[PDB]
């Protein structure tokens, strides 16, 4: 019913910078809602670097959504019969959100995070067997295509009266996340002809070569096959969504634009103590450069702030007669200390 | 309705609270049982009812089905209440039995 | 006990 | 009211020396954690995230000592763990959820108390990946442990049995959130200095223009460890997502001769006091000299093992003395001189 | 105990905590007695790492054992199993502190004398300025 | 532990599954019994534990607690398991008599 | 039946499923055809070992199936059906089938003016 | 069975014990029937002396040919520590080793036949009489 405009607009507050990813997410939800009222389905795959907002998008989508939604992790998943959790447990978590309504669960959406962790790997002669690789991908693949899977009968009480609810996952929508590491190198072989010693041969410097974000945009299913994923697994997902590394401008906006901005978090921490905090635009620019250099996504921003306010926050509560705090670009450079306003 | 399943619940939970390891006795001779004949002896097989011994334990009046490893291979075992004979804790002498049910015949 | 004392196993 | 960081720093300074940077980070984090616990919502319309701490320091630098001492001064639940024991789910090794169970036990199985607590994970460097690229073979105690901890640090519900797994079929596993649980990691990271040296120092080839450090002007591990970035840890071998979960990183400098000398008598549980009590309960008195402590520090520093080296020197010096001391009689006090440490003289004895 | 058979947690080899289980049997499964018990280890030289071997390949027999014994030696709570045969995560295990337990390690380090002689003597050299040392002058093992 | 609380819950649910009226037999001579003495006769009393006539029913192991209406005034009932003599259905008397136990004296 | 699902190594499960479609008819079950999929996935836990177990079904072996009871009653209810008449087929699309064949088919390489050479990518259709 | 697949202990995982397991599967895990079974080996070549397994794989077969007890899973399942392995005596199991040898004929020719090999007057295998091989 709701058009993708309000979906992307409302979602724009929490997440900023990603354009293509938002459109795909809103389109899928819009198509899902229309289909829910009355064919088929299309699963989404999110392939982005660390700190790109993959997990953030799922959390925000839950608030905007009005149907059952749940977030699961693939690390805990293990082959049937082992101490670890099973794929069927994911459906159980979904039921808990919808008051264990089988009808509501069938129309619900399920998002799995950290999917790149599971992948076919070596025999590992020292260990008995690998239960977190191909073993958990075949069962999961069966769930993606749509099949009835036995689940506990809502766990309402000790005896659910022989319900044995089995939910068909055909109608349910599956979205896969994960931050694949080293995939850019695999794509490099296919998209880079190589280098030669001769003059005619093209050699690319560390700066001239394209970044991981560019290579990720050109990703194909063939690359994922040899990466450690089953070919049928990726084939089931017909939509591929890719993110890109953030920029200085994007990082600057994230510091103060969202309602849960990092700057606002520290400001509230200082406000509750009876002290005011101020920020300068020039300071944010320097922070973006340092954070980008760390190559850790938006999380790198926090590392800079804490390092700058370490000594300040250590002595701030001990001292008194402090009204406001002002931070300049020099403070970020480590050549001065924040200015204090007394009285 | 038969008194075998409701009685099984009381004796099962009773033994659990006592810290004893509860065990169940099944009569393979009666129809409906699903157990390996090689392990069953004297027309009866002792199936551990403890939660750790089995998997996805669910007790219903019509039938009870559990997942357990027989010989190191996973298998599915489902036994009707009629085949069940008695429930007792094998660790100690304490034990109880189920009275005969008329409807089962 | 025909069934193993522990159904779940660890590799 | 909530104690200030200066007060907390004073308590840790009593047992730790030469770790001002580490004590500042821990004090500030604990101070912020107390404020978050004081206010349930913690903000009018915002959500304050947690900054997980990392403690990179050489051996015998007081890394574990800080966690143990902090537990005494803390009030909220605290717990220590060993990363080597941890393994990914579905294996014989201990599971990650067991860590929360230990913390859960400390608070008398109170979910609310466990929801807000501090966790210490030692030997984090041991589970480090061998190479930056993904391991071709499954790493049960390496990459697997890191991948499992990613969701825990970020914040997610966990299932824990209240008393015993066999007490009930499902146990109605207690759901505890970890989005507000602070985590402190500690590791030695042996060989990391080489990585920063390769990146910071260049032009080491055979040439006129290329410069040679001469192994005399080379930056020490303590000062070199200060210069560190996430890219350095990647080369050493670690998941980049894991580093993102730890925004604040602290470095511990290597102990010096002056720092070691203070450790001999200044802390509460000092090596000298330990042996003094051992001799006191036997009915003998012991004395030390400033010159003896100076010589011990020099020899200890040469061992390159941290504060632990001190125990090695003293033990070897009192080996013969402690062996024949109980056999003798009428002795009341013992005096240790600098010459005794050198081995050219025996400790003086006092007869009552 | 024998260090050769020891293996880090999460592998088919017996875990380091199994050593505590053996001690418990001697003291009739008494936690207090085990805390004040003594432990001897042999073949400690065998678990020594291989400097030539690159770090790319994980070592569980030699390196994994050393890394696991750090907390146990220094003193840490160990979830010793009741019998030591297997350690399931769901299974319940006894908690025994090792803050006061004493450990003794032994082993005939083969080739250690060669390393010490190279560092202590440093008499190699063919040049006129370099000193010449006779084989008899070399110190005993 | 005593079997009475486990058998009680098992037999209690059974009568409800057959559209019956579960009725309990309580001994008012045991210490700690909190029941209407005016409604007791010959040292015993009959209490209806059906959901239609009882609210907030709790079948615990230590004692049975529930609220009910006696005449025109609501009253709270508390009966230890040791005082529960038997359970029978008002429609046909179906049920069983609880046997003695060592713990109950 | 998927090969990966049965790679661990049951055959009786597939036989009873086939019988259920024909209402446990021995004659109709024999006429039934069985197809195996995902065989390439298991090609290089049993692996080749489970193939020997499946080979028994190819030669023909009797299988006991309950008649919708869903429980084991070997004395009376189990129905015996032979698998000799049943036809077994399978589809394989394993990776690099053309390259493996080209190793034994092409078998040509030379360095000379008259030596036979082919395009770097390919000269023959897949 | 294929000898090339076999590997020494501590390697990827293929072991000589698996050979007996296959035999037991044919006879429905019947130890008595297995003793009378006729074992066969194929492609014995390609494994020999030049670390790599090589000849080490063959060494494991030594005890099998002469006869020895072999541990096998109870019901042809993956090796688990929480289970027992049955013992099968191979002292009565006949072994048939077959393989195609490439180049052995050349070695034999130098030993028994008198030829100058690569020579102007030396005989060459151009007559196409493969029967001589
Ligand atoms: N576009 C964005 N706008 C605002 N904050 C963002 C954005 N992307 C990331 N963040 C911040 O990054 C943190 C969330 O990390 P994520 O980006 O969700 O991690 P990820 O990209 O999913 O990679 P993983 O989960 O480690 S595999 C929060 O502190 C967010 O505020
Ligand atoms: N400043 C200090 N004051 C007193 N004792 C200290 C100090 N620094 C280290 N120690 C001693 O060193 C030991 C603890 O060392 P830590 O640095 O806390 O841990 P650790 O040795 O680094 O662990 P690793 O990383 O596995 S080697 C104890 O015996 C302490 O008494």
């Amino acid at each position: 019913l709701p058009t993708p405009h309000e979906i992307r607009n409302h979602l724009d507050d929490y997440v900023i910078g990603q354009e293509q990813a938002k459109k795909v997410l809103a389109v899928a939800v819009y198509n899902h809602y229309k289909r829910l009222r009355n064919l088929g389905k299309s699963n989404i795959l999110l392939i982005g670097p660390t700190g790109s907002g993959k997990t953030l998008l799922a959390e925000t989508l839950a608030r905007l959504l009005d149907v059952p939604f749940t977030m699961a992790d693939a690390t805990t998943l293990t082959e049937a019969g082992y101490v670890g959790e099973d794929v069927e447990n994911i459906i159980q978590k979904l039921l808990q959100k919808c008051d264990y309504d089988v009808q509501k669960a069938q129309r619900g959406i399920v998002y799995i995070d950290e999917i790149d962790k599971i992948s076919r790997k070596s025999d590992n002669p020292s260990i008995t067997r690998d239960v977190s690789g191909e073993g958990v991908q075949q069962a999961l693949l069966k769930l993606i295509e749509g099949t009835v899977a036995a689940v506990p009968p809502q766990g309402g009480r000790k005896h659910p009266q022989q319900e044995f609810l089995q939910v068909d996952t055909s109608k349910i929508l599956f979205i896969c996340g994960g931050a694949f590491a080293g995939l850019d190198k695999v794509i490099s072989h296919r998209v880079e002809t190589g280098s030669g010693i001769g003059f005619g041969a093209t050699v690319k410097a560390k700066s001239d070569k394209a970044s991981e974000g560019e290579l990720l945009a050109q990703v194909e299913p063939e690359d994922l096959i040899k990466f450690g994923l089953i070919p049928e697994f990726i084939g089931r997902l017909p939509v591929v969504a890719t993110l890109n590394e953030l920029s200085e401008e994007a990082l600057i906006q994230i510091l103060k634009e969202p309602k849960n901005a990092l700057t606002k978090q520290y400001q509230a921490l200082f406000n509750l103590e009876g002290v005011d905090l101020e920020f300068r635009d020039e300071a944010l620019d320097a922070i973006a450069k340092k954070a980008m250099a760390r190559k850790t996504g938006a999380r790198g921003l926090r590392s800079i702030v804490e390092a700058a306010l370490l000594d300040t926050m250590y002595d701030l509560p001990s001292m008194e007669d402090v009204e406001k705090v002002v931070i300049d670009e020099s403070v970020i450079d480590g050549q001065s200390e924040p200015l204090l306003i007394y009285g | 309705t038969p008194r075998r399943p409701y009685l099984l619940r009381a004796f099962y939970e009773w033994l659990l609270d006592n810290q004893l390891t509860p065990h169940l006795v099944v009569d393979v001779t009666l129809p409906g049982v699903q157990v390996p004949m090689e392990y069953a002896r004297d027309g009866q097989i002792v199936l551990n009812i403890a939660p750790r011994a089995v998997g996805n334990l669910e007790l219903a009046n019509d039938e009870v089905r559990f997942n357990a490893r027989f010989g190191g291979i996973p298998r599915q075992v489902s036994v009707p209440l009629a085949a069940v004979l008695a429930i007792y804790a094998r660790e100690n002498g304490a034990g109880t039995m189920f009275e005969p049910e008329a409807a089962y015949d | 006990a025909a069934n193993d004392e522990n159904y779940a196993l660890a590799a």
